[PDB]
């Protein structure tokens, strides 16, 4: 029913299929490697697996690379392709959480918070997006509003806080290239307090 | 652990400083050639694990005629 | 722009990585590309590239300048069947050490990029 | 042989280029004299100075005009004495890295929601050949904010202290796609946003 694949820039490609041994395998346009990962129910409908094609930082593909993924699975004494799909990869990216937040200096009503990047091609460059939200006391996540960053900023500075108060942060990454390219998932919040 | 004599390469001398294990070595192409783009004169001696002896890493090299 | 954006990525992670090596190689350079020529001395610097690859034993050298020659071969085959004549085979170029012949690289890059 | 001062050359978003060179810390009075040519290309032959500058009565410098300007071919000035024909100094520049933009122009500011701003800006110059410096502050800050911009020339402010008036200001460089210039274009015109 659905085959959806994301590459995070640098060598790992996250598939997840919907529809009983099942695996994807990739198959690259241009490069002598080929990959295989075992997929495994994450859900009662869903499968799931990564892709790895390197250390975690190594640049396995590039904005020519094309990589046939295949769903293929076992039926009997015959294996079947279940789905498939031409992969161009920096059409399809969904980099990992923003990480290592922290606040840089907390005063009586602001705060200057900071994060990293995690497995980032350096294809980027500047080239990148952040959105983040604070959950206040009485409120929730949902209800918190989205703070958008339109360029490279791994930075943040609240204003108009309240003393004495309890907050939790989070943040997510996007690149500005591909058509199919999504937001991260949000970060570990980051809790703090301002000062009395 | 030394390495032997390295093998000749066509148009081209070598001089080593160190024979022993490890050591970088470099060929140069003879008066009137030139090492070809995309090759390397580098050689170094390295180890062959399997059988323990120490042998020159075959070069890429090739000298042609200077243009 | 594109590709060759990307091999200007692709050169200044070369740079940083040899940071920390001792490549005492000396490159065949065209410092000063001729714009009727600079398809021919884009081609030498490309090849020439692959000696620091093999030079270098290093895996994320080899993945970078694997890398840059796709992306840098992609673009060289949309600019057309536009031959180049006159002009100098790479073996009668300047030869210079990995610092300047990457200098040299991203002054060429950039050319193309504007 | 007394030394000759140093020309300083600088390309003006590519309209133009000045080349000047201090007419002070001579014993004697002199025009010194200015030719140049460009290295390869169609363009290595000697041309004399055509709009030579003066600085109290004396040349002080040279003005190239467009069509004489080759941004990715060596440029090679020769500075002279004729007074003293000994006293001659030759100088090699790439004018890819000696490029200044005009100051980036029509700065604008729009409510992108509640207590987040975002400002946009026009250059006189290909978009992709330059990066940008947005700096901002409120009347109570001691200095300026900053923070980097690509060729994307946007830049957003996810948290604004509505109780306070903010300051605005963007500048530009040829850096790094087109070149490799260290110099900044001068700030724009700064705009204000907000009141105490
Ligand atoms: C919040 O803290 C961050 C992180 O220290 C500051 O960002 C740094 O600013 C300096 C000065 O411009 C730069 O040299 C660093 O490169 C920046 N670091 C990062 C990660 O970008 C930021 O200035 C602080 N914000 C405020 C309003 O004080
Ligand atoms: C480039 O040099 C020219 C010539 O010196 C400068 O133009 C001068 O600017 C000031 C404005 O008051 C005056 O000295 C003259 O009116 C101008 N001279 C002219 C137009 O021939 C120009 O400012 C220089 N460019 C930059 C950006 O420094
Ligand atoms: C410099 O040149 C100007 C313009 O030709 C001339 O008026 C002036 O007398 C000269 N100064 C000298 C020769 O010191
Ligand atoms: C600035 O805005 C004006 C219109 O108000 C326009 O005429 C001009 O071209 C703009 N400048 C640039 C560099 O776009």
């Amino acid at each position: 029913s659905q085959f959806t694949c994301f590459y995070n820039s640098r060598a790992q490609i996250s598939c997840v299929w919907s529809q009983t041994s099942c695996q994807v395998h990739a198959w690259p346009d241009r490069r002598r490697w080929q990959q295989t990962c075992e997929l495994l129910p994450v859900s009662q409908a869903s499968w799931a697996c990564n892709l790895i094609l390197g250390a975690p930082d190594s640049q396995k593909l590039t904005t020519v690379d094309i990589v046939t993924l295949r769903v293929l699975c076992r039926e009997g004494v015959r294996w079947r392709v279940m789905a498939i799909q031409d992969f161009k990869p920096f059409e399809n990216l969904r980099l990992m959480a923003p990480i290592s937040l922290q606040v840089v200096h907390v005063e009586t009503h602001r705060c200057n918070i900071s994060w990293e990047i995690s497995q980032a091609s350096h294809y980027f460059e500047r080239h990148l997006e952040f959105e983040a939200r604070t959950l206040s006391p009485g409120h929730t996540w949902e209800e918190a509003p989205l703070l958008t960053l339109k360029q490279k900023q791994e930075w943040i500075c609240l204003e108009t806080l309240t003393p004495d108060t309890q907050y939790e942060f989070q943040v997510r990454v996007k690149p500005l290239q591909g058509e199919f390219t999504t937001w991260s998932p949000w970060s570990q919040p980051l809790a703090f307090r301002t000062k009395p | 652990i030394t390495c032997p004599p390295p093998m000749s390469v066509e148009h081209a001398d070598i001089w080593v400083k160190s024979y022993s294990l490890y050591s970088r070595e470099r060929y140069i192409c003879n008066s009137g050639f030139k090492r070809k783009a995309g090759t390397s004169s580098l050689t170094e001696c390295v180890l062959n694990k399997a059988t323990n002896v120490a042998h020159w890493t075959t070069p890429s090299l090739k000298c042609i005629r200077d243009p | 722009m594109g590709n060759w954006v990307n091999v200007i990525s692709d050169l200044k992670k070369i740079e940083d990585l040899i940071q920390s090596m001792h490549i005492d190689a000396t490159l065949y350079t065209e410092s000063d590309v001729h714009p009727s020529c600079k398809v021919t001395a884009m081609k030498c610097f490309l090849l020439e590239l692959q000696v620091i690859s093999l030079e270098s034993g290093d895996a994320s050298i080899h993945d970078t300048v694997e890398n840059l020659i796709i992306l840098a071969n992609n673009s060289l085959s949309s600019n057309g069947n536009v031959t180049e004549s006159g002009c100098k085979e790479c073996e009668e170029l300047e030869e210079k050490n990995i610092k300047e012949f990457l200098q040299s690289f991203v002054h060429i890059v950039q050319m193309f990029i504007n | 042989p007394l030394p000759l001062p140093e020309v300083q050359c600088f390309v003006f978003n590519v309209e133009y280029m000045n080349c000047t060179w201090q007419s002070s810390s001579e014993p004697q009075p002199t025009n010194l004299t200015l030719h140049y040519w460009y290295k390869n290309s169609d363009n290595d032959k000697v041309q004399k100075c055509s709009h030579y500058l003066f600085s109290e009565e004396i040349t002080s410098g040279c003005q190239l005009q467009k069509k004489e300007i080759h941004l990715y071919q060596t440029f090679v000035v020769q500075l002279q004495d004729p007074r003293e024909p000994r006293r001659q100094a030759t100088q090699m520049l790439k004018l890819q890295n000696l490029v200044i933009p005009w100051a980036p122009e029509n700065l604008t500011l729009h409510k992108l929601s509640e207590s987040q701003l975002e400002l946009n800006w026009n250059n006189r110059f290909l978009n992709h050949c330059l990066e940008h410096l947005v700096q901002y502050r409120t009347d109570w800050d001691h200095s300026w904010t900053e923070q980097s911009v690509d060729y994307r020339h946007k830049f957003s402010l996810p948290s604004v202290d509505g109780q306070k008036r903010y300051t605005f200001r963007v500048r530009s460089r040829f850096n790094p796609l087109c070149g490799s210039a260290q110099h900044w274009s001068e700030w724009s015109h700064p705009i204000h946003w907000g009141s105490n």
